[PDB]
């Protein structure tokens, strides 16, 4: 069984780029009541709609709409770093900044 | 649907929506149930009838001390299991022993058992949150639970949540069950890219790593996800394959969902915020899928081994193979109601509903708002086995038979003339009923009957 992060573990600072677009990051809040800082918008562009949530599971994490249901999941990957598709078969990454 | 209504293609199109097998899922081999189940029993380890009465009889013991040796193994501060981990244990073992002829008896090991379990905690961890052992193994019986100041989730276990999964996930492991695939929390970095087959998420079986999201599934409602507390489709198929269906459960006549009769929590709904995921066993009897009280658009299946979308979530309710389930009811949303081989009763209650009753004679109500009920075959209903349409309502239902004629028509007379399409539209006023009979065949007796309560006009009909 995977150990599930809980949401103080994974509250921070995050780093978001698109594979072979290294030079357009995002930087995003995560807070321990698992909202995002203002910054999310930054998302915007990937994802059409913005997270508004998200949510640990044992094996990656989810961004959930406004909503509450729509979700873009991604993998962990290995610590601090989760991946998940984008645009087709665009590879997001998420890094601890 | 080619040649078909947009109404037929919506039922279609939900009916072969989960379909398995025979092609790739998400670049992998599409498993059916018992492919995967051949997965989850590869190790070939089982408990055996030691005492030859047809059923594995188990022993368990919650441990209060550590046990002879417990510092050899390196596992860290020893810890009892509390109250509530106690309390969500048994919940998790009945809903082993509810599907398979496996019993669990807390006590000691005893002369009569067939074998004995073990639970307890432990704190030092190389990577995993829980752990157990093959009951092939010398330590056959034993699963244990990370519990130390940077892992509580297995000190909360609860109904839906990871806590109460990993309870079920590692008992799994002490029935018999492996992981789908060849990996294990804390040896390397594994991910779903390289699972064995697409169905290897936790919409299929508790023993996977793999998020539903991977194939699909939304089981997020407000904000956060849920996990299935029971065993799922695939692991329901697996642990009785190992041990034979205990066909005593639930077997008569049983209500899921609202209004549950089920005696399960993660069969009960009382909330249209409440997350359901679970795959119905069910021993026998007359028995019905009671979605009511959500508001959300709904696609009910009530085919054996099939999917449904519940509560607003995607994927999340299933119905194990070799089970009947007879009746359905849908809520205040749209839905979408299908039956099955059996006499279905189908209820879509508020909201635009389409109902398709499929083989034998149906009861489907509509319900308020404007309902289409669903005809694919010709045997769906027949002048000996004939479809009654509880509620209908004339100038708002309709009734599509363009899975039939895909939309060559019908040919409305006054008595059968000998030709395919034929049809007759009759009313009796004395019953309140109408009549449509068809002959598809074209040998100048109808073939097909659809009873109305209410009357029905040619321009209630779709064809
Ligand atoms: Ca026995
Ligand atoms: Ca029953
Ligand atoms: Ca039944
Ligand atoms: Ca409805
Ligand atoms: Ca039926
Ligand atoms: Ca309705
Ligand atoms: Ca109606
Ligand atoms: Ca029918
Ligand atoms: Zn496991």
């Amino acid at each position: 069984s995977l150990m599930l992060l809980s949401p103080a573990q994974v509250a921070g600072s995050w780093t978001f780029y698109v594979q072979g677009a290294e030079q357009d990051a995002c930087t995003v809040t995560l807070k321990k009541d698992r909202t995002f800082s203002a910054q999310v918008s930054c998302l915007q562009a990937w994802l059409g709609r913005t997270p508004t949530t998200w949510s640990p599971t044992p094996d990656g994490l989810l961004l959930i709409g406004k909503d509450g249901s729509q979700s873009l999941f991604l993998e962990l990957r290995e610590a601090g770093r989760y991946e998940g598709s984008v645009e087709g078969s665009k590879t997001l990454v998420m890094q601890r900044a | 649907a080619n040649g078909t209504s947009s109404a037929f293609t919506q039922v279609d199109n939900f009916s072969h929506f989960y379909d398995r097998g025979n092609h790739l899922v998400n670049g992998k081999p599409s498993f059916t149930v018992d492919q995967a189940a051949d997965q989850l029993t590869r190790s070939g380890a089982s408990w055996y009838d030691l005492n030859g009465d047809g059923v594995i009889n188990l022993s368990y013991t919650f441990l209060t001390s550590p046990p002879p040796g417990y510092a050899s193994r390196g596992l860290g501060t020893f810890s009892s299991f509390s109250g509530l981990q106690k309390e969500q244990a048994k919940l998790s073992l009945e809903s082993w022993a509810d599907v398979a002829k496996v019993t669990f008896t807390e006590g000691p090991a005893a002369r009569g058992d067939d074998g004995h379990m073990t639970f307890a905690n432990f704190s030092a961890s190389n990577g995993g949150a829980a752990f157990a052992y093959l009951p092939n193994s010398s330590r056959k019986g034993e699963s244990w639970y990370l519990i130390n100041k940077d892992y509580d989730v297995n000190k909360t276990p609860g109904e839906g949540n990871y806590g109460r999964q990993t309870l079920t996930h590692e008992i799994g492991h002490t029935l018999g069950l492996s992981h789908p695939g060849d990996y294990n929390a804390g040896n390397g970095n594994p991910s779903y890219r390289d699972a064995v087959y697409g169905e290897d998420t936790r919409a299929y079986s508790v023993m996977s790593y793999w998020s539903e999201k991977n194939t699909g599934q939304v089981f997020t409602k407000t904000g956060e996800g849920a996990y299935a507390s029971a065993p799922l489709l695939d692991d329901i198929a697996a642990v009785q394959k190992l041990y034979g269906a205990n066909m005593e459960t639930r077997a008569g006549d049983t209500v899921y969902g609202f209004n549950s009769t089920a005696d399960r929590d993660y069969y009960s709904a009382t909330s249209a915020t409440d997350k359901l995921i679970f795959s119905v066993w069910d021993g026998g009897g007359n028995d019905t899928l009671d979605f009511s009280g959500f508001s959300q658009n709904q696609k009910i299946n009530l085919a054996a081994g099939s999917f449904s979308d519940v509560g607003g979530m995607t994927g999340n309710v299933s119905i194990a193979q070799g089970v009947t389930i007879e009746n359905a009811i849908g809520g205040s949303g749209n839905d979408l109601l299908l039956g099955n081989a059996a006499s279905n009763i189908l209820k879509g209650g508020a909201g635009n509903d389409i109902i398709y009753g499929g083989g034998g004679a149906d009861k489907l109500w509509g319900g308020s708002g404007s309902d289409t009920f669903v005809y694919r075959e010709v045997s769906d209903s027949t002048p000996k086995a004939a479809d009654t349409l509880m509620d209908f309502q004339t100038g708002l239902d309709k009734i599509d038979l363009t899975g039939i004629t895909h939309l060559s028509g019908l040919n409305f007379v006054n008595a059968f003339t000998g030709q395919a399409g034929d049809a007759v539209v009759s009313y009796n006023q004395a019953s309140n009923a109408g009549s449509l009979q068809v002959d598809f065949s074209g040998h100048g007796v109808a073939d097909f009957l659809i009873t109305t309560v209410g009357q029905v006009a040619t321009y209630d009909i779709v064809a």
